[PDB]
Formats: C-alpha cells, structure tokens, sequence
C-alpha cells in the first residue's frame, strides 16, 4: 500500500455502470507528484492522508471480487504530515 | 449549480452522515437540512448536474445502512423558480 | 386565477418533487408549503382551474414514487372567503 | 353565535377541504386551524348552533373522502367561559 | 479532534445513558444532544478517533438496554466543512 | 446530591404522575420536564443516591398503570461533568 | 455543451411529450427532430453531459406510455467531428 | 391559449375527422397535421387548457371508430419554449 | 363562459340541491330550471369551461343521493348557435 | 482509402450510436447516412481495409443492443468503379 | 486509477481473437508523455481526459473475465485540463 | 519480491473492517526512498531488513484469498546491511 | 497516552508474544507484567486511544494461538486517576 494525500473529487457522468455508486478522489503521494484517483470506500476529505491499495485488492476494497478499481483508499492515517 | 439532490432519512444519524458522502463525493453546496417533524430529516445540497448526481449516488448508498435508512435520493435537475422560494438557501 | 391545489406527502422531498412539477406542468404560483407534523408536508398552488387541474394531476403522477410517497391530491376550484384567512400568501 | 364546530383530520389537505365545505354549508366563520402534532389537524368554526350543526355534518362528509380522512367532528352549543381562553379567535 | 460521534436513540433516556457513557469511556467532549421529531434524540461527541471510536462503541452497549434503545451508532473521523454548518458547536 | 433520576413516559399525564411520586417519595429536587417529541415526556430529577433510588422506583411504580405507561426509568449515580450541559437546571 | 440525447420513438406524439420532458427537466436545447420513415420520429438535444443524463432519463419515462412508446434513448457523451455532419443543428 | 394537443391516427381520413371534431368542439386553432411515416399522421390544436381538453376528448371519440383508428391522444397544458421550435404555427 | 352545464333529477329537491352545489362551486351563472314532464327537473348553468366543469361534477355528487336522484349529467363546451335558441337565458 | 463500410440500422439512434462507434474506433470518414426508406438507415464510411475492418467491427458491438438493433454489418475492401457512383461522397 | 489523454487510434489486424471487436486508443497521461494503448469501453475522442484501469480489473471493464487487456477506459472526465 | 527496511508502524483507526487486526508497517527499500506500507505478517522491529511481496500474493500472505493487502512483510532477512 | 490496554494468557510464553506484537503493532509503552498467579499472566500498555487498539488488537491475533492462548484482551481508553495507582508504572 502507499500513503497518499487527497487532492479533490472526480466526477466522470458517463463511467461504466459497473463503478456503482462510489466516489472517485484525485489524489498525489505529494503535492506536485503525478495525480491518480482512487474509489472512495472510507469518506475522506481533501488534504487528509489516506492509505490506498493498489493491484486486485482495491476490488475487492471497493465492495466485490468483480469491482473495477485498481486504487482504492482503505484508511484514513490518524497521524501523518 | 443550479441542480438540486434531496436526501430523506428516518433520523438525524443517517442524515448527517448522508449529507457528510455527498460533500465529500462532489463539488455541492450543502444549502440545507429540514426536520420534517415525525422522524422525518432531509438535506439539500445545490450544484451542477454531474456534481449533484454523483454526489446523491455517493450519499444514498452511505446512508443506506445507517439507522432507520433511507426514504428518499432525488435528484432534480432543472428546478423552477417558484420552487426556488421554498428552497433554504443557508443551512441553520 | 383563484382555485386552489394541494399535494400531500410523507415527507419533504416529495413535496418538493411534487411542487417542481406542478409549477412545471401548468402556470401556478407555488403560494405554500407547510410542515403539518408527524412527517406530513403540503404544498399548496393557487391558478386558474384548468391550470390547477393540469399542476395537480402532474404533481401527484411525479411524486408518487418518491420517498414515502402521496397521501392527498385535491382541486378546489373556488374556495369560501372564510376559507382564505388560513391559507398562506406566500412561501418561507 | 357562540356554539363552536369542531373538525379534526389526519393531515391539513382533508382539513382545508372541510372548512371549505363548512363554510359554504352555513354561516360559520372558520375561527381557527390548529396542527396538533402527529398529523392531527383541527378547524374550529364558531356561529348559531343550528349553523354549526349543517355546518360540521357537511365538513365532515366532504373530507371524511380526503387523504388520511376525518377523526373526530363535534358541536358543542355553548361553550364555558374558561373553554374560551384555549380556543383560538382568529385564524393566523 | 475533529472526529464525529453519533447516537441515535428513542427518547431521551437511553440519549442521556449514552451521552454518560460516552463521555465516561473516552476524553470526547459532548457537542450536541437534538431533538429530532418523532421521539428520536441524538447526541454528539467531538475527539480524536480512537476516542471518538471507544466513545461510540461504549454509549451503544449502555444504551442498548434503556428504554427503547437505540437507533443508530455511527462513526465520521473527518468530517466535511459544509457539515459543519448543520452540526452545533456546543449544547443549550 | 449529585445522583440523576429520569423517567420516560407515553404523555404528559403519566409523567407528571411519576414525578408527583418521586417528589414525594424521597427528598429530590425536579429539575426538568422534557417534550421529546413523539409523545415522549420525560421528567429529570436530582438528589442523593439513595434517596433518587427510592425516587425513582416509587416514579415507575405509581405511573405504570397512568395513561399509556411507562417507558424508561433509569437512576445515574454520578454523570459525568460533560452531560451537565443537556441537563436543564430547572423546568419552566 | 456538446453532449447528444437521443430518443426514438414510433409517431411523433410520444416523441412531442419526450421532448418536452427532456427540455423541462434538465438546460438542454433542443436540436432536432426528425422523421426517419416508418413512424420512427427521432428527438435530439445537446448539452452537458450530467444535463443530457437527466434530460435523456426524464424523456424516456415520459413517452414510455405516450402511443405506441419508445424505441431507444440513448447518450453520447462527447460526439466525434464525423458525426457531427449528419446532427442537424436547429429544428425546421 | 399555449395548451397543446394532439391526436395520431392510422391514416389521413381519421385524422381528418378527429381534427374536424377537435375544432368543433372547443374553441381551438388547428396549427398543423403532420405526415409522420409509416401511416400515422399527426393533428395538432393549440388553445386553452380547458377547450384543448375538450377538443381531444372529442377528437378521441370521433376518430376511435374511423378507418385503422386512433393512436395517441396527448395534451400538454404548458410546453417548453424549446419544443415550440419543433411545432408547427399553421398547417400547408 | 359559454360552456354549457346540464343535470337531470327526478324531482324538484335533487335539481334544487344539484344548482346550490353547482353555484357553489365554481363561478357559474344558473340560466335555467325547466320542469321536463314525467318528474324530469333539469337545471342548465352557463360558465366558463373548467367552471363548469368543476360545477357539474360537484352538482352530480351532491344530487346522486338526493331524492329520486340523477339522471344526467353533461358539459357542453361550445354549443351552436342554433342551440342558443332552446336556451334560457335566466330562470323565472 | 477506398475500402467502404456500411451498418443498417432500425432506426436513427442505433445509427448513430454506430456512426460515432465507426468513427472513434478507427481513421474512417463517415461519407453518408441514407433513409432507405420504412425504418431502415444505413451508415457508410471510407477508409483503408485495415481501418474499415476495425471501425466496423467496433459499430457493429455497439449498436448491436441500441433501439431495435443492427440489420446489417458489412465490409467491402474492393469497390467497383460502378459502384462508387452510387455511393453517397459526402453526408447530408 | 490513472487520467489520461486520448492521442488517437490504433488498429492491430492481426490481433487476438479473444481481443473481440473492442476498439483500442492510444493515451498519454499528458503531451509528450509514453505512450500506452487503452481498450475504448466508453467510446471517447481525441482530445477526451478518461480514466483509465489497470491490472485485472480493465479485464472485466473490457467485458469479461478472461478479456486480454491490462488498460481499459472506463469513463470521461466531466471537467479536466 | 523486494528488500525493505522497516521504518515504523502506521495505525488507521478508521480502516476497512476486512483489513482485520493485522498491523501496519511503514516500510522504505533505503532511508529517504519513498515510503510504502506493508501488512506485517512476521512481528518485525523498526529498522530491520525484510521481504516485502506485492501483487496479489501479499493477499494470501497476509491471511487470507480477500484480504486488501498488496504488500505484505513475509520474513526478516537473516544477514542483510 | 492515558489509554491503557491489558492481554491476559494462561501461562508466560503467550504473554511475551502478545506484548512483541503489541509493542511492535504501535507506539505504545510496556508499562508492566504480572504474574497473576494460577498460570494467569497479564501484560499491560500505555499510549494514545488508536495506538492501544490497534496494539491490542494485533496482540490477541498474535497470542491467541500460543500456548494455552488469551484470556482477555481490554482496552480502558478513559482510566479513572484511582485505576492508575494500582497499573504499575514500570515493569520490573
């Protein structure tokens, strides 16, 4: 997993049916890093730092074996900076 | 945004926390939460279309399992004036 | 423009979706909505008949599958003088 | 008069068909509309008591059809003084 | 902490066992306690969210078994700021 | 006298049964009568631990056959210092 | 903005009553409509992508029991250069 | 007079009689009578809302038992400025 | 208004009945009483469309159980000009 | 490229839908859309082999679940000369 | 997830059969960036910022378990630059 | 598989319910590499040299077909510097 | 940290293991270990209320395997300043 902080929401109207309900999060390793977005399964808010799984977890992370994520945020980090 | 997403709870958990998904999940103005008297407590968040749509979506299936639940996720996307006035435009 | 229409729900939001599709549907001015207690909400519209009839029946077709659903939809066509003292102007 | 016509409803659309028909059986001047909480709605009319007599019969088989329906439609022919300070004078 | 504790109850007695618990448990310092309508009550807790969790967790098996027990436990670790605006700051 | 007693009853006649009792049962100051909503009343009384506890069993026990009854008696021997600002200090 | 909602239709009064649902509910400008032969009757708007969504929902379930009904209502996000020379661009 | 009607028939000779029935029995302009393809042809009145509920209930019951019959019989009370674009001012 | 109302009774009392309920309701002149022969009481009010339309069906309701009762009920919207002359002009 | 691509459709929105698939799958150029005539529209694009087969391909899975379908998908690599005169070099 | 730009198409005749009919894109994270090809389960258009999934999930966003693909589009950003 | 040192530990209050008790490392390949997390399935201490599998493998080394793991500490390196 | 947490096992080589894992599951302080007597060992820590749960918790996953395995495993998040006379400060 790796530690990433919350940049903003995404919003994609015409996504595959599939993708359900769940929120989508532009979030970067750092300010300034490449940005990547990650299925919301937590409720974080922008300039948290969460913790994200990438691979096949973030499927099953996101609620189904079938789900399609390869980035899913699973925790909010009580402590980080 | 001139779009308009209304979720109804039975309680004021499920609420909060419905209202919390739906801030979270898009960029909208939460412009309201009414206790309907009875049990009854709805939550009015104001934005454009895509960003009130994902942003019901998010907070109906958050608050699907909280509490008593849900009783309604509506969506409205062009609202007319009149009903404009019965809208709160700040929550309290 | 003086008959009356009135929409019941279980709950707030559809009384809203009722009352957007009854401005909608027909020209009549949304002149209430009220929090009758334990759960019910009205919305009352004031306009000339045919009007009305049309707003009412649409209000009522939209806000059946919504929330909790419609208890009442009733078409005054004119209402007694008496009757006026208890009826709100406008909305808040 | 001071005979008092008395018209409870589940819900304020049944109630406002009631006072309608109560005040265009008779001469009755609707007095008041007071929700009581849980749904409950009363209309209060105040006049002779052969007036409040058609009156409240009428009010009470218009609305009986109405949403929720009719709970309780009473006539009392003479009211205590002390019944006076718990039954509203006008109509807000 | 800027983390969120909710307990839902029926009636105001399990509410009051539940704010005690709570408060008893964890360092959270009780927020709120809203009357909702209907007979639900709501308190809430703001901390960190390990107490915030140990908080939630105590109230709900306390209240549990008092009165009509409880409706909803929930959890928010960061809330939105627009929820904020809905939430009260400190209890009257 | 630091100990709470609280009684939760389905009406207003009930409740101040329940309290009538307690006041008269054990030397404990009521501090507060509560419309919950719902028909929830509940009645807060203060005073020392023994003497709530007999307080509060003679409440339940005159005010279970008052009304629609009882729902909730429950006695805190000490509350915490963060429940004291939801517990009013006296009626009115 | 230049997203494309379709609906088809056989005969063109369920195609009136789409269009009219799909103006109605979401800000998208109707473009077309056009008669293919057969009785299909094609009703075509552009706009934001979450406005067509709407639009496009709202249309459907209109003419769904209008005539003889709907045959598709379909969404395109963003149309290709090529097919925007068989779009027409006002209605005649 | 912005009420909108509109009947479908399989073929002409049903429309004709409809639209003739249509104007003699409310006070409305027949705007137009379309070819839509396929067989159906399409009639259109624009009037009032009460004589365009008239006209198409009269239109309806003319032409259900003329030649292949009717299709559609709608009437919308208020159109979007958008689908006026899409209707015709007078027929050719 | 020169739509056309028209209720049959067997009888005086249900045609007396059927005109206050029809005068009552909707802003509609009565224009004529006209015993028929054989029992047959018509009563003929002259109004604007939807007037007369809420007048009628509130005449049959409150004459159907009057007496012998109702024997028909029908709107004209538009009637010709020969028709006016088998039309009274005001009762006698 | 002088390789042509055709889909025959029911209907203009599977058309369509085909016509953007067509064009985004591959380098085409969508020369004509054709009313056959009783429902059918057909869609042709030019291009290489390579590309035709590709974007072809990609239309047909497209519109294959849209409206009331595909009639037709169909590649041809090598034109006759007598042929491309028939074929449509623009859309219209 | 990744958001990418949609530079342009890509026909491969001779591909797989298990490939299907789907149609493949060429995108970039940004101009100038390495290329990589996308199955199109979304229909978009040069120009277009999509999202994008890797690892196995862009298998069943491309239709099916066992569909041959490591990146597959599976929604158009509403608003991006 | 790679070689890591162990940094730290990472505590998520707020975490998915399925990552069960199982604790978190914050773990770098070398003193200011970028930081990564790892489900610790061996019990290691901070600045120890461990093994470190991503993919889907971590899954089943950390317990489980489902666990949202895709790295998982899975041995402490005997001799390593 | 105020927050304590406590591992009970039968026997010692459980109560090592699960003190390694608790000390190495987060930042908390091995505060003591006593020897209860009866085969009964307890291990107790001190830290942050989410530092002492995730130790806890990871130390019963580890422990309860071992040996004759856990007895108890308890987080006190709020101890009372008489508790902590009796939690050693030290382990020895």
């Amino acid at each position: 997993m790796k530690i990433m902080q919350v940049e903003k929401t995404l919003v994609s109207t015409n996504r595959i049916a599939d993708m359900g309900h769940k929120p989508l999060l532009v979030v970067w390793e750092k300010p300034g890093a490449p940005r990547q977005v990650a299925v919301d399964a937590i409720g974080c808010i922008p300039g948290d730092w969460v913790l994200c799984v990438g691979s096949s977890a973030a499927r099953e992370a996101a609620g189904s074996k079938s789900y399609p994520s390869d980035l899913t945020i699973i925790g909010i980090i009580d402590q980080w900076n | 945004g001139i779009a308009l997403g209304m979720i109804e709870t039975r309680g004021l958990v499920p609420a909060i926390e419905a209202a919390d998904a739906m801030t979270k999940a898009a960029e909208v103005r939460l412009v309201g939460r009414q206790f309907v008297g009875g049990g009854y407590v709805t939550v009015l968040v104001r934005g454009e279309t895509g960003a009130v749509n994902a942003a019901v979506r998010a907070g109906a299936d958050a608050c699907e399992r909280v509490g008593d639940g849900l009783v309604a996720a509506h969506i409205i996307a062009r609202v007319h004036s009149e009903v404009e006035n019965i809208l709160p435009k700040a929550p309290q």
